[PDB]
C-alpha cells in the first residue's frame, strides 16, 4: 500500500502519436529470392502445400490459390456421357 | 583537443580560480522565432550578465548530462528552464513546441568576462576566450506550471534516415514542386486538384502525370512509367 | 567514345529466305548519379554471361 | 589537389572541390553523408562535417601496401553497388569499419577518429587526477578470455574468378596456443582484393592480441582541452612501484636545483630527463644531473617561469611508456571529468 | 525504513528498466 | 544535481577490445533456398524488379545488374538504318 | 532523505537494467 | 546507510530488470 | 557481504514446468519460397555449395546428400577396362 | 548427491559446530607460471593454515555468488582479492591477466584441520574430509590499487562454439602444422612466405599450396581445391 506514481505521457508518446489511437499494421519480411517482389499478409496467389499448413479463411471477393488436396494424372475415358459416343473420324 | 586559447589552459591549471559561468542562447532563426538569450545569474552590480555585447538576462535554466562518446547512442542531454510567468507556453504555442531551434552554449571563466559586470572594472578582460558546443531541440518532455524540459541532441543524428533514400514509383513523381530538380519556373496553371487557376498563392502539382502535363513538363517526371506492367 | 551519352551497335547477318526476326527492346536503370561510364567499350556489355 | 589517377596530392588543400571519379573510401563516405536528393544531404550540412580530418583519413588510405602477389596496392578502396534500403546507422557503420575509424560528435562538427599511431598529448600523475573516498585513482579492467578472437573468416567479392563472394582465413598460430581457439566470421565493405581482405582480419587478430587493457579516471577542470581520439600517458606509482610524478614545492635559478615534492633515485648507467611546465604553458624536458638528498635536484637548465606546484614527470630510459586513447569523456555536474582509455 | 522502502525501490528500478530498454532500442544500442 | 558516477571500462570491454575502435560490419541473415550461396551487401549480380524499391547507388569499378523499366518484344524492321535495303537472298 | 535518494536510487537501478540486458543476451539467456 | 543499501537497491534493481523484461515479453510489448 | 534473497519458483515456472526438466528443441524459420514446405535442423536431401560451408556430420541411418566438391562433363573412352574393344556393331 | 565422508555429515548436523575453513589455490600451470596457495585467516599460534602438507598463506581473499544451477545461463562466480602491496599486478602483467589459469576451492571444517595448527594438538584430525570444486579464471574486472577483482566460470563453457566448426576452403589448409592431421615430421624446409631457410626455429607453414608442396606433403592438404570453380 504504497510507492511512487509516475506520468506515462512522455513514455507514451515516446513512438508516436498516432500508436496511441490505433495500433500499427505489420510487413512480412523480405527475401531476395523474389527479387524484390514485395509480399503482404492477406492475399497468395499460387497452390501451397496441404500438409501441416492451417486451412485459409477469405473473408471478400478476391482472387485466390489454394492448397492442393489431390492430383493425379491418368488415360481419359472416351464415353462423354452421352449414350450415343464416336470413337475416330 | 580543441584549439582552447592559452591564457583559459591557463585558468584552468591554477589552484584558486575564478567563477565558471555558462552562457546560455537558444536560436528560433530556422523555425521562425527570435534568438533568446538566458543565464543563471546576475553580475555583481545586480544587471544582467554582460559577455561582448550580447548582455544575457538573468533567468533560471540548467542543462546537464552532456558527454562526448561515440560508441553507443547518441548523447541527448537535457535542458531545464522555468516558466512560472508563462514565458516557455508563450513560445511553446507559437513555435511549436519549439523543436527544430538551435542551442548554443558557451563556457566563459569570469576572470576575462567584460568590465562592464564588474563595480571596480576588470584589467584582464578577454572577449576571445570561451568554449562554445551547439545542439538542437528534440522534444519537450514536460510543460507545467512549475518548470520546462527538453532533451536536446546532436545536429547530425541518424534515427529516422535510411540511404538510397530514392523510390522508384509507376504513377506519383518524388521531385519537389519548382525545385532544382523539377526545373518548373512559369505562371501559375493548376490547382492540386487538377482545376485550372492563375493566383500564383494557390498553384501546387498534384504530382500526377495530368499535374505534369499542365505544365509541357512531362521530360522531367520524377517517376518511371509503365513498371506495374513489368512488376505484375 | 563520349562520357555523357555513347551509342554502339554490331552489324545483324543477313537472311537468306523471306522470314522475320524477334526483337528485344529493354531498358535498365544502373544508378543514381553522374557515372563515369562504361570501361572498354561494346565489351563491358554482356548478355547472358558472353 | 586530389589526382584520382595517380593518388598523389600536390600542396596544401584550401578547403574547395572539383568533381573527378574516384574510387577514395574517405570521399565515398562524404558523398554518402552530403548528397541532397539521395543522400543525408537535407538533414546534415556540408559545414557539419570536418572536412579536415576525412582529407587526412583519405592521405592514409592512399599509401602503397604490399599485396601478396608481389606488387604493390594501394590500402584500402571504395568498390561498392548498393542496392538494397537499409538504415543510415547501418551503412555508416559498414563506411567507418572498413576504414577503422569511429564516428564521434566533437563539440561543434562531426569528426572521424582512426586508429594510426600518434603521439603523447598529456601526463597525468597521482596528484593530477581526483582521489576518491575508495583511495584508488585509476581503475583497470582487462577483456576476456573468450573475447579475445584469434581465427577470422572474411567475405570479399572476387574479380577475377567471377564476381561471387569467396571467404578467406586469418589465423594467428601463437596466440591459439595460449587462448585457446575464438573464432569470428566478418565482411569486408567495399573488398575486390585479397590483400584488403586478409589485411582486414589480421588487424582484428593484432588489435585483440596487443591492446586488452583500459583505465577510468577522473581531470578536474582542465579537461576542457581533450576530446575523444587523444592519446595521453599515465603515470601511476604504484603499478609501477617507483616515483614517477609530483608537484615542485621551490625553484632557485641561480643554482638551477629544484626541491621536488618525493625523494627519487638516479638509474644505474643512463641519462634521466625530468618534464616540467613552462610559463607560457608547454612541456619542456630537461636533463637530470644530480640529487643531493633525493629531495634537491640539479636540471641542467630551469626553464622560464617554473612557477611553485606545478607537475613535474621523471621519464627514465629503462621504464617503458604507457600510452593510452580516450573515448569518452562524460562531464560532471562537480566540475570534474569522468576520462577512459584503452591500451595503445 | 521498514517494506515501504523496499516497494519504494522496486517501483523506481521497474521504472528504469523500461527507460533503459527504450533507450536502448534505438540506433547504436544493443537491441537495435 | 547528485548521483552515483560508475566505471565503463568493465562494460565496455565486455564486446571486444575492436568494437571499442571501429564498429562492426553487418552480415546478410541466410536463406536456404541458395543452397549455401552466401550474399554480401555490397553486390547484386542479377535484374530485379522496380517498382517500389530504391535506385541503386555504384561507388568504384564493379559488374552490375540492374533494375528493369521495360522490356518488349517486336518484329524487327528490315531496314538497317541505309539507304540501300536488301531482302532475302 | 529527500528527493537526492530518489536521484541515486534510479541512476543505480539503470545501471542495474544494463547489467541485466547484457547478462540475459549471452547462451541460455532470454534474448539468446 | 552506508554500502549495504547501495549493495540491496542494486539485488532490488536487478530484480526489477528481470521482471520488467518477463512483462514485455508477452503479447503487446516491445519485445513481442 | 549483504542484500536481499528472493524467490525463484514463480520465475522459473513462467515459461513452463516441462522447460524447468529439459530444454526446449529449435524450429527453423519459414520461408515462402517452400510452398508450405517445413524443414528440420537433422535433414537435407539436395546437394550444396561447397567454399564456405562446413563439413556436415552425419550420426545414423539415413538418406543424405552432400556438398559437391568436383563436376565436369567430358566425352567417355570406348574401352570398358577389358583387354578386348569393340567399336561399332 | 556428493559422496561426503560421514565425519563430514555427522559434522553438519550438530547443534554447534567448529570454524567453517575455505582454502584457495591458484593454478598458473596451464599458462606457464607456478601455483600460489592462499587462506583468509592465521591459525591459532600465529602461522600460516596447515592442511596436509600445503601450508597455505595468509592473505584477504573472498569469492562470492557460487550456485548450482543448470536452467539459464552459466554460474560466473566472482572471487576478489586484495594488491594493496601489488602482488596481483605482478602476476598480470607476467601471465597476461590470469586469464585461463584454474581456481581450486575447499571446504573443510576446523575441527578435522590438521595438528600443527592447534597449540594443544587435534585428536580427531583427518585429511581426508573436503568438497572441492573447479574452476577457470575468466576476466578481472577490476585492477587497482586497493584490490583486484576476477570473474570465474566454468570449465565446460558453450560461448563462443560452433559445433561442425570445420570449414571447406578453396585455397587454404585449416590443420595444424605438424600435427596429427598434417603428418609432417620432417627437417625444417620453409618460412611462413614460402622463403628457403633451415633453421628450425623458424620453420612454418604458410597454409598455401606452395608451403604445402615445399614438404612433398600434398597429400594430406586440408583444403579442398577447386571449389571456386563450381561456387561461381
Ligand atoms: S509531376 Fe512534373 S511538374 Fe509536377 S513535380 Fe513532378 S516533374 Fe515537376
Ligand atoms: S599445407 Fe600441407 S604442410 Fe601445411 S599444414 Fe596443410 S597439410 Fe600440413
Amino acid at each position: 500500500m504504497t510507492g511512487i506514481l509516475f506520468s506515462l505521457g512522455a513514455s507514451m508518446v515516446l513512438g508516436g502519436v498516432a500508436q496511441m489511437l490505433a495500433p500499427k499494421a505489420r510487413t512480412p519480411r523480405i527475401q531476395t529470392t523474389d527479387n524484390g517482389k514485395q509480399n503482404t499478409y492477406f492475399s497468395s496467389l499460387d497452390n501451397m502445400v496441404a500438409q501441416g499448413n492451417v486451412l485459409p479463411v477469405l473473408y471478400g471477393e478476391m482472387r485466390v490459390g489454394s492448397r492442393v488436396v489431390s492430383q493425379e494424372i491418368s488415360t481419359a475415358d472416351e464415353g462423354d456421357g452421352g449414350q450415343v459416343v464416336v470413337i475416330g473420324r | 583537443m580543441q584549439d582552447i586559447r592559452q591564457e583559459t589552459l591557463n585558468e584552468c591549471t591554477r589552484a584558486e580560480q575564478s567563477a565558471s559561468v555558462v552562457l546560455w542562447e537558444i536560436d528560433l532563426t530556422e523555425v521562425g522565432g527570435e534568438r533568446y538569450f538566458f543565464c543563471n545569474e546576475q553580475n555583481e552590480k545586480g544587471e544582467p550578465v554582460t559577455w561582448q555585447g550580447r548582455q544575457y538576462q538573468p533567468y533560471p535554466i540548467q542543462g546537464s548530462g552532456f558527454e562526448l562518446n561515440g560508441k553507443g547512442t547518441s548523447t541527448r542531454p537535457t535542458l531545464t528552464v522555468s516558466n512560472l510567468y508563462g514565458m516557455v507556453t508563450g513560445m511553446a504555442e507559437d513555435m511549436q513546441s519549439l523543436v527544430g531551434g538551435t542551442v548554443v552554449r558557451r563556457k566563459v571563466y569570469a576572470r576575462f568576462l567584460d568590465a562592464v559586470n564588474f563595480v571596480n572594472g576588470n584589467s584582464y578582460a578577454d572577449p576571445e576566450q570561451e568554449v562554445i558546443s551547439r545542439w538542437r531541440i528534440e522534444q519537450c518532455s514536460e510543460l507545467s506550471a512549475v518548470s520546462a524540459s527538453f532533451v536536446l541532441s546532436t545536429p547530425t543524428e541518424t534515427d529516422g534516415a535510411v540511404f538510397p533514400g530514392r523510390i522508384m514509383l509507376a504513377n506519383t513523381c518524388t521531385w519537389t514542386y519548382r525545385g532544382d530538380e523539377c526545373g518548373y519556373s512559369g505562371p501559375a496553371v493548376a490547382d492540386e486538384y487538377d482545376q485550372p487557376t492563375s493566383d500564383i498563392t494557390k498553384d501546387k502539382c498534384s504530382k500526377c502525370l495530368s499535374g505534369c502535363k499542365f505544365r509541357n513538363n512531362v521530360g522531367n517526371f520524377g517517376g518511371f512509367l509503365s513498371i506495374n506492367k513489368l512488376s505484375q | 567514345m563520349g562520357k555523357g551519352s555513347s551509342k554502339g551497335h554490331t552489324p545483324r547477318e543477313a537472311k537468306d529466305n523471306l522470314k522475320s526476326t524477334q526483337l528485344l527492346s529493354v531498358i535498365d536503370a544502373i544508378s543514381e548519379g553522374p557515372i563515369e561510364g562504361p570501361v572498354d567499350g561494346l565489351k563491358s556489355v554482356l548478355l547472358n554471361s558472353t | 589537389n586530389y589526382n584520382p589517377q595517380t593518388r598523389q596530392y600536390s600542396g596544401i588543400w584550401d578547403g574547395t572541390f572539383k568533381p573527378a571519379y574516384s574510387n577514395n573510401m574517405a570521399w565515398c563516405l562524404w558523398d554518402m553523408l552530403t548528397h541532397p536528393r539521395y543522400g543525408m544531404g537535407k538533414r546534415l550540412g556540408a559545414a557539419d562535417v570536418d572536412k579536415w580530418a576525412l582529407y587526412v583519413i583519405g592521405q592514409y588510405c592512399d599509401q602503397s601496401v604490399p599485396d601478396g602477389f608481389g606488387g604493390t596496392e594501394p590500402r584500402i578502396t571504395c568498390n561498392a553497388y548498393l542496392t538494397t534500403q537499409r538504415k543510415a546507422w547501418d551503412v555508416l557503420s559498414d563506411f567507418c569499419s572498413a576504414m577503422r575509424c569511429m564516428p564521434v560528435w566533437n563539440g561543434q562538427t562531426l569528426t572521424f577518429v582512426q586508429d594510426r599511431p600518434s603521439d603523447k598529448t598529456w601526463t597525468y600523475n597521482r596528484s593530477n587526477v581526483v582521489m576518491p573516498d575508495d583511495g584508488a585513482p585509476f581503475r583497470y579492467s582487462f577483456s576476456a578470455l573468450k573475447d579475445r578472437h584469434n581465427a577470422v573468416e572474411v567475405n570479399w567479392i572476387d574479380p577475377n574468378n567471377g564476381w561471387e563472394t569467396a571467404t578467406e582465413l586469418v589465423e594467428d598460430t601463437q596466440a591459439i596456443a595460449r587462448y585457446g581457439r575464438n573464432v569470428t566470421k566478418m565482411d569486408a565493405f567495399g573488398c575486390t582484393s585479397r590483400g584488403q581482405a586478409h589485411r582486414a582480419g589480421l588487424w582484428l587478430i593484432k588489435t585483440e592480441l596487443l591492446e586488452t587493457q583500459t583505465v577510468d579516471f577522473s581531470v578536474g577542470a582542465e579537461g576542457l582541452r581533450h576530446v575523444p581520439g587523444d592519446v595521453i600517458e599515465i603515470c601511476d606509482d604504484d603499478y609501477a612501484g617507483i616515483s614517477t610524478g609530483g608537484r615542485v614545492l621551490a625553484v632557485n635559478s641561480q643554482t638551477r636545483t629544484l626541491t621536488l615534492d618525493r625523494e627519487i633515485t638516479l638509474p644505474s648507467s643512463g641519462t634521466a630527463l625530468i618534464s616540467l611546465v613552462d610559463g607560457s604553458g608547454n612541456p619542456v624536458s630537461v636533463e637530470v644531473q644530480s640529487v643531493t638528498d633525493g629531495v634537491k635536484v640539479k636540471v641542467s637548465r630551469v626553464p622560464d617561469g617554473v612557477a611553485e606546484y606545478s607537475v613535474w614527470e621523471l621519464k627514465l630510459p629503462t621504464l617503458r611508456q604507457r600510452l593510452f586513447r580516450c573515448v569518452s569523456i562524460r562531464e560532471n555536474d562537480d566540475g570534474t571529468y569522468a576520462i577512459t582509455a584503452v591500451q595503445h | 525504513i521498514g517494506p515501504a522502502a523496499l516497494k519504494a525501490v522496486y517501483d523506481m528500478a521497474r521504472k528504469g528498466a523500461r527507460d533503459e530498454i527504450q533507450t536502448q532500442m534505438r540506433d547504436g544500442g544493443l537491441f537495435s
